């Protein structure tokens, strides 16, 4: 019944104030792109910046299990998209926030599916 | 003049043509460094520029294209280069990469251990090194042709390079190898490609663009690397990161040109011919299987 919780140690290492990962692999592109979270090329706009993605997750970063029961990483062989106002902390924006299923924006940082 | 707006500097041909004696090299820019965007790394400029380059030669893209990328790791546990050849490549494109320390990364597969450890079932349409061991920059001593993962890296293009194929294969004034120049001979073209924003560095790329399998020239090694330090000890390069900030035509072009296996002895001038444009792949087409040797000790008593 015991698994490490990666998650919560870096969100609570975070609120303790603790220095965020660092070397994420940020890429040089257009800053053109469509905006959505995680894709399969660099596509940040004007207000995000695009990353390689397993530098951008907690788990492969610090050598452990992917959260799926199969192992998969969302982000690992992808580019992974941060708002720039974020991107001091790309493996804590990742970890703490969700794709939109819909339309493959950020929630809350793109994704308009729930306006009027 | 304009050099300061490309992605970098090729070494012109009339340097390859010379018999230069091997010197020292000395770079009036050494020590300098380039003003690279906002947070963005060298090794990430560096590839961006490679790749630029690169965009500019005759490369064969196939369907189904595979690459191999050596020497991916950093000392910071990641693959920014790997992460680059991945943007430009093709979507779909098999990259696969390798380093002799555990690193993080974006390709399909990775192995760690020496390079001499890697093993391939099928043939390669480009391979890619940043290979490098910083205890040869000795300037103490003699600079001798090296070894070590240089004599693997010139098997593996004999035997695992598919025809048409093209290498980029990083070296210095110190780390290079006298069969590796003697190798770009048996390519349609080549160069030794230096970054704008590592100008101020001995690095290169020795870039071998289609190959052919047979020498089409022959290239004596200890002179051509006497040759290209030449031309860097008497063409100061200006340190540009000017290239980085356009973009918009990085992604490499699907050609899909396409791939045929044949014996040798079909290999004809007009095949030659075509595998010299970039218009031909020669390989077979299966499925990629690699490894990596582990060799196995029990330390107890
Ligand atoms: C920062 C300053 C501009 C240094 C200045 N340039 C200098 O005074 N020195 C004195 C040394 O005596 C050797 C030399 C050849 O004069 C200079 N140098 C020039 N290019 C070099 C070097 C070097 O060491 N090494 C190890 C290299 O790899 N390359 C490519 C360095
Ligand atoms: C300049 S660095 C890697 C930079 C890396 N490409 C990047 O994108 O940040 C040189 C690399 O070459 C690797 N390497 C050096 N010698 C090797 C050898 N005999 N076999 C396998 N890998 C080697 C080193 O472990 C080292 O990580
Ligand atoms: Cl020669
Ligand atoms: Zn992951
Ligand atoms: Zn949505």
């Amino acid at each position: 019944a015991f698994a490490v919780d990666a998650a919560k140690a870096y969100k609570d290492y975070l609120a303790s104030g603790g220095q965020p990962i660092t070397n994420c692999v940020k890429m040089l592109c257009t800053h053109t792109g469509t905006g959505q979270a995680i894709t399969v090329t660099p596509e940040a706009n004007m207000d995000q910046e695009s990353f390689g993605g397993a530098s951008c997750c907690l788990y492969c970063r610090c050598h452990i299990d992917h959260p799926n029961p199969k192992g998969f990483c969302d982000l690992k062989g992808k580019y992974v998209q941060i708002p720039t106002t974020c991107a001091n902390d790309p493996v804590g924006f990742t970890l703490k926030n969700t794709v939109c299923t819909v339309c493959g924006m950020w929630k809350g940082y793109g994704c308009s599916c729930d306006q009027l | 003049s304009s050099q300061a707006w490309q992605p970098g500097v090729a070494m012109p041909n009339l340097y390859k043509m010379q018999r230069m004696l091997l010197e020292k090299c000395d770079l009036q820019n050494y020590g300098d460094s380039a003003t690279l965007p906002k947070g963005i790394m060298m090794n990430v400029a560096k590839y961006t520029q490679l790749c630029q380059y690169l965009n500019t030669l005759t490369l064969a893209v196939p369907y189904n294209m595979r690459v191999i990328h050596f020497g991916a790791g950093s000392d910071k546990g990641v693959a920014p280069g790997t992460a680059v050849l991945r943007q430009w490549l093709p979507t779909g494109t098999l990259l696969v990469d390798s380093d002799l320390n555990d690193f993080v990364s974006d390709a399909d597969s990775t192995l760690i251990g020496d390079c001499a450890t890697v093993h391939t079932a099928n043939k390669w349409d480009l391979i890619i090194s940043d290979m490098y061991d910083p205890k040869t920059k000795n300037v103490t001593k003699e600079n001798d042709s090296k070894e070590g993962f240089f004599t693997y890296i010139c098997g593996f293009i004999q035997q695992k390079l598919a025809l048409g194929g093209s290498v980029a294969i990083k070296i210095t004034e110190h780390s290079w190898n006298a069969d590796l120049y003697k190798l770009m001979g048996h390519f349609a073209w080549w160069t030794a490609f230096v970054t704008n924003v590592n100008a101020s560095s001995s690095e290169a790329f020795l870039i071998g663009c289609n190959y052919l399998g047979k020498p089409r020239e022959q290239i004596d090694g200890y002179v051509m690397h006497a040759n290209y330090i030449f031309w860097r000890n008497t063409n100061p390069i200006q340190l540009s990161s000017y290239s980085l900030f356009d973009m918009s035509k990085f992604p490499l072009k699907l050609r899909g040109t396409a791939v045929m296996s044949l014996k040798e002895g079909q290999i004809n001038d007009m095949i030659l011919s075509l595998l010299s444009k970039g218009r031909l792949i020669i390989r077979e087409n299966n499925r990629v299987v690699i490894s990596s040797d582990v060799l196995v000790n029990n330390e107890n008593l």
